RNA sequence: AUUUUAAAAUUAUUUGAAUUUUUCUUCUUAUAAUUUAAGUUGUUUCUAUACAGUACUUUCUUAACCCACUCGUCUUGAAAC
RNA sequence: AUUUCACUCAUAUUAAAUAAAAUAACUCCAAGUGGGCCAUUUUUGGUAAGCAGAACUGGCGAUGAGGGAUGCUCCUAACGC
């Protein structure tokens, strides 16, 4: 009728089976919930570098076919 | 057991039997897998029967020899035993137990032509 | 390849010059230094005496002089810790 | 062509007698330090002061135990210093980190300083070689200096002598050297042991300690 | 020559100090005389004592010498005194002995044997203090002034003890113990 | 005994044979296996490793999507391992040479009246030995609807991945666990 | 029954050391934090506000969000078979600069100088630190009046 | 059917230098052979001047020496009273 | 903050040592299991127990071989012919 109710014989020998797993390190992460009226201001800067790049490249296709 | 007569080695020459065919006579002797908790045999304890296992194998340079040091390939009628002109010193014939007794007459005699020997040249005569 | 038997390396002649190219003139320069030794029997175990008595009988001084005042360090230790005790 | 033997048999020449006279230079070098050492003792005892000997930046290393019923630990160290079943032995450099490496697994081992003929016969007579791509190595017995000349030759060790003298004494290669051969697989000792159980600087017969110079006795039995 | 007969004893004589520091640069020596059986273990025992009466371990140390006493004069036969210390199953104890031999490891030999069968002491319980030479007319024990008389001579009363070969288990006539 | 891993034994981790009984198929791994030994080329051990796989890392490319990955590639040649297929969405197509494992009809119509050609492997193996002025190209192999389903669970939070569903509408598994009014969402 | 609360088994850990109670000094509000950095996390229990959880007291991390009084930290933790990463939002009383990277940073600086020489006069240095290793012979002088004897003492 | 090659060693004639001063002293600085290289070869006798014999191969039967609890199942645990 | 451009930071011994470290990383589809017990060391209730309840390792279960006369768990040591 009473039974056991609580041991962690074994778990780690099970957790060391397949060793122990590190997170995958990647180079950006989501800015969704962070730090506003700092990151509206970078998609500003980065839409006018965007623009000028862009301009440079539409002018160099337009003199090389002279 | 090791027996060894020239190039051929085996390594053992008496059979696996089956785990206690020799008690109950409803049980052949053929060998079967023994499974099942508490065996004495699945468990190899000393003083049963052994178990056979891919150790007992033979060289595959002479696995299907004959003491003739020949391989044996089976004949049913004189058409079939042709391809044995070319390859006569490693193959010997045998003739199958259901031809008749004229049919082998005539096996033998052309087996005799060809250089090639025969296993049982004896029977029904 | 196919692999063959293997040679011993440290006795069989051939192999080991193989191996090492040196190996044949150190055995030679030994081989002779031996002879020369049991051609001079007789005549050596002589030499060495006389040449003993040139530099042991410099060495006897330091030596027995170790040791003698080792053994007079551990008499000390001995004498002073018996006194103590009373 | 043919002109594609002739000038590899040259190469070969010049090499070996390469290998010849630094071999010689070797020999030179025993010789001069194993002199000096013997001399600069007698000299201390004359000024009344005393020479402390330099220590030994080499170890070799046997397992005495089985592989049951081992702490993870000290399988992690057996692991990494390769020695995986009961006899095998290698060699290991003398450091900070190697000397706490090794306390973890000394109840288990026995160690000490090897002299210089005993390298020479562990290498003769139990020298094995990995050959092949890197993590394909295929166990190969030594008998010629083709192999070793093939991987290691580009630090200038064409030979058998070199790994020697890069063995016996800490010489600039001595990771790769070490890292090239296969662990020694060796015989139970010849009169048997004393007791594993117990160490050897124990009061009882035992076994398990680091015996300093009294280690090549026990491999030359056990060789 | 005759390695049946061998006690595995040795003299040591071992020099240390601790490594000079910006505190101290002018350490002390210490020297010792220790029995054992290699020099490992000599060195073992060295810096065992060091610890415990000094404060010397020895991953802070150095060590300057061991030299390996022998003796001076192996076929003259000496007296010996020996200070111990032991601990018994209820206490620690500590006894004087004295021994009549041909080298001082000879009867630390004696000494440990005589430990071992008279109140069943282990080597790894007993310290030994001051192993010296004495005088036969300042001898304690009477065991040992039974040896030292004008003209000594006693009677061969030991059963014979022969060679493995003519020790014939099956014999013709019963033998004697007499012997004269 | 020792202690190894998986005892001294190496694994590895994917397809060795065909599975395919085509004899044609046949015969080009024959082929592209000994290009690939016998000239170690790195073109022709990709090729010969591509044409073993399942159809499903095998995909079709349209006409459009080629046409744009050759744009700066004038006067070469495409290499693909799958099918492609026509796109009634461009409007025109240039001059293209192509060599892949299948075509289908309208698209191999619309490429030979542009003037281009359509390859099989057998003729790329007689002219471009080594590959010179090859271009390897695949087609999107995630992109099939059953990838849909994979990931994480659809019901662990802010998950991507498709349900299976008997059909689809307001009845039909939008009330208690994707909307805050019934108790929470996702 | 069982009693997990937030703050259980924290009567040593969050306490005020002995003769060092009080708020935090005026020079803690000056302390420079950019994004990227690494942190140490040390619960201050004068400060209610902000206050980290009990497993994260002590843990290193690194800075991904900065705000007017707050600062937010990626610690690992080790769950049962992997780790995951967590996101800690702590008030900026909580929050140290971490000293685990100097020498790191010494080392760059001092190293830059030895290999600019080194490459001016055209040299082969080596700059990888060195393991503590074994010892070379040296002739040490001592009078035989300085050595003193000792031997094992009796028992009182 | 062309890595049982190359090299190495040996022996007998050689072309030159050393040193350890020599019937195994070194350095393939020229040709021939041999193996110690390049995983066993030879000589006598028997079976026998046979055709199934008491010899050889093989299958049964019966001894010795050592060893061997009744299978299947549920169970932490079965030879189980 | 980001975007460009110029200059420059050991590497062949690899920004400390050691490593049959890629026998790695990831995705898919599924089985059995979810009554446990034992030993050294730490440890709660109980006069105690071959009793009841926990912790870290190693085992027995799922496993035979040599030894302890004998013995599921002790010592040596894990298994092709
Ligand atoms: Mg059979
Ligand atoms: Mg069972
Ligand atoms: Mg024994
Ligand atoms: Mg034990
Ligand atoms: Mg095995
Ligand atoms: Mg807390
Ligand atoms: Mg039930
Ligand atoms: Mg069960
Ligand atoms: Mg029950
Ligand atoms: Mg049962
Ligand atoms: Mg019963
Ligand atoms: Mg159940
Ligand atoms: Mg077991
Ligand atoms: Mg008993």
């Amino acid at each position: 009728a009473k039974s056991k109710n609580h041991t962690n014989h074994n778990q780690n020998r099970k957790a060391h089976k397949n060793g122990i797993k590190k997170p995958k390190k990647h180079k950006f992460m989501s800015r969704k919930g962070l730090d506003p009226n700092f990151f509206r201001n970078q998609k500003y800067c980065l839409k006018g570098i965007q623009k000028k790049k862009k301009e440079l490249k539409l002018k160099a296709k337009q003199e090389k076919n002279n | 057991a090791v027996k060894k007569v020239g190039k051929i080695i085996k390594k053992r020459t008496k059979k696996f039997t089956r785990f206690q065919s020799n008690r109950f006579m409803r049980v052949k002797p053929a060998w079967r897998k023994p499974r099942g908790i508490d065996c004495r045999v699945r468990r190899r304890y000393k003083g049963t029967n052994l178990m056979p296992s891919i150790g007992y194998g033979s060289n595959k340079k002479t696995k299907f020899l004959l003491p003739n040091n020949k391989y044996k390939y089976v004949v049913k009628n004189v058409k079939e035993m042709e391809p044995l002109i070319m390859n006569h010193t490693k193959y010997c014939v045998q003739i199958a137990h259901n031809v008749s007794s004229k049919k082998r007459k005539q096996i033998i005699e052309r087996a005799k032509q060809m250089n090639v020997s025969v296993i049982n040249a004896k029977a029904r005569l | 390849k196919k692999r063959l038997q293997n040679k011993n390396s440290l006795t069989n002649f051939a192999v080991r010059c193989r191996l090492n190219p040196a190996y044949k003139l150190l055995r030679s320069l030994a081989v002779l230094r031996m002879r020369k030794s049991i051609l001079e029997k007789s005549k050596n175990k002589k030499e060495k005496r006389v040449q003993k008595q040139i530099q042991k009988k410099e060495l006897q001084k330091i030596n027995h002089d170790y040791y003698k005042g080792v053994a007079k360090a551990v008499k000390k230790k001995k004498k002073r810790e018996e006194k103590k005790a009373k | 062509a043919a002109k594609k033997i002739k000038t590899l048999k040259l190469i070969n020449k010049k090499k070996r007698n390469d290998l010849r006279q630094r071999t010689l230079r070797y020999e030179e070098e025993y010789e001069s330090e194993r002199k000096k050492i013997i001399e600069l003792k007698r000299e201390a005892r004359k000024n009344n002061c005393f020479y402390r000997e330099a220590e030994k930046k080499v170890v070799f290393v046997i397992r005495l135990k089985g592989v049951n019923k081992l702490p993870p630990k000290v399988r992690s160290v057996f692991r990494l210093l390769r020695l995986l079943q009961v006899h095998n032995g290698v060699f290991v450099k003398v450091n900070k980190a190697t000397k706490e490496m090794l306390k973890i697994v000394e109840p288990y081992v026995t160690y000490g300083y090897p002299t210089l003929s005993t390298v020479r016969k562990l290498l003769y007579k139990r020298g094995y070689v990995r050959v092949g791509k890197v993590r394909r190595y295929a166990r190969k017995k030594i008998q010629d200096n083709a192999d070793i000349s093939k991987h290691l030759g580009k630090y200038n060790v064409h030979g058998i002598e070199d790994m020697v003298y890069q063995l016996y004494t800490c010489g600039p290669v001595f990771k790769k050297v070490n890292n090239f051969l296969w662990a020694f697989k060796l015989k139970p000792p010849r009169k048997g042991f004393k007791a594993k159980r117990h160490a050897f600087n124990e009061p009882r017969p035992g076994d398990w300690g680091n015996r300093e110079a009294h280690i090549n006795e026990l491999i030359n039995r056990m060789i | 020559i005759d390695n049946s007969l061998n006690t595995n004893i040795h003299q040591y004589h071992i020099v240390g100090r601790a490594i000079p520091t910006a505190k101290d640069k002018n350490p002390n020596v210490y020297r010792m005389c220790i029995f054992a059986k290699n020099d490992t273990n000599a060195k073992s025992r060295f810096w065992y004592f060091m610890k415990k009466i000094n404060k010397l371990k020895k991953s802070n140390g150095e060590l300057l010498a061991c030299e390996q006493i022998k003796e001076r004069f192996p076929l003259r036969v000496k007296n010996y005194g020996v200070l111990l210390r032991y601990d018994s199953r209820t206490g620690t104890h500590n006894m004087y002995k004295e021994f009549r031999d041909t080298t001082k490891e000879g009867a630390i030999a004696q000494l440990y044997s005589e430990m071992a069968g008279r109140h069943r002491a282990r080597a790894s319980s007993i310290n030994i203090i001051r192993i010296s030479e004495i005088s036969s007319s300042l001898v304690r024990r009477p065991h040992i002034k039974q040896l030292l008389k004008r003209r000594l001579r006693f009677p061969a009363l030991h059963l014979p003890t022969l060679q493995k070969e003519y020790r014939k288990k099956f014999a013709s006539k019963r033998p004697s113990t007499y012997r004269m | 005994g020792i202690a190894l891993k998986n005892v001294g034994r190496i694994k590895k981790h994917g397809r060795k044979h065909l599975v395919s009984k085509n004899p044609y198929l046949r015969l080009l791994v024959k082929l592209y296996n000994f290009l690939a030994r016998r000239t170690n080329a790195n073109f022709n051990k990709i090729i010969a490793k591509r044409l073993i796989m399942p159809k499903r890392y095998r995909p079709p490319l349209s006409l459009s999507k080629l046409q744009y990955h050759m744009a700066n590639h004038p006067n070469d040649i495409a290499v693909v391992v799958g099918s492609i297929t026509d796109d009634k969405r461009l409007f025109s197509l240039k001059q293209l040479k192509v060599c892949a494992l299948r075509f289908t009809e309208t698209a191999r119509k619309r490429i030979e009246d542009a003037g281009g050609e359509c390859l099989t492997f057998d003729q790329l193996a007689l002219k471009y030995p080594t590959g010179k002025k090859c271009v390897l190209l695949r087609g999107p192999t995630k992109a099939r609807t059953a990838e849909k389903h994979f990931g994480k669970a659809p019901g662990k939070p802010k998950s991507k991945a498709r349900p299976y569903v008997r059909s689809k509408g307001r009845k039909f598994e939008k009330a208690r666990g994707r909307r805050k009014s019934r108790a929470y969402k996702k | 029954g069982k009693s997990r609360g937030k703050r259980s088994g924290t009567r040593y850990k969050f306490s005020k050391k002995f003769r060092k109670h009080g708020e935090c000094t005026a020079n803690k509000y000056l302390e420079k934090l950019n994004y990227g950095d690494y942190v140490d996390i040390v619960c201050d229990s004068t400060q209610q506000k902000g206050m980290p959880f009990n497993y994260y007291h002590g843990k290193t991390g690194k800075i991904f969000h900065i705000t007017k009084r707050g600062v937010g930290v990626l610690v690992n933790k080790r769950v049962k078979h992997r780790i995951e990463q967590k996101k800690v939002c702590v008030r900026i009383e909580h929050v140290r600069k971490s000293r685990c990277n100097e020498d790191f940073l010494l080392r760059k600086i001092k190293n830059a100088e030895l290999i600019k020489e080194a490459k001016l006069k055209n040299e082969h240095i080596n700059i990888k630190r060195k393991t503590e290793g074994p010892k070379p012979a040296a002739m040490i002088k001592v009078p035989p009046s300085k050595i003193i004897t000792i031997e094992p003492l009796p028992f009182y």
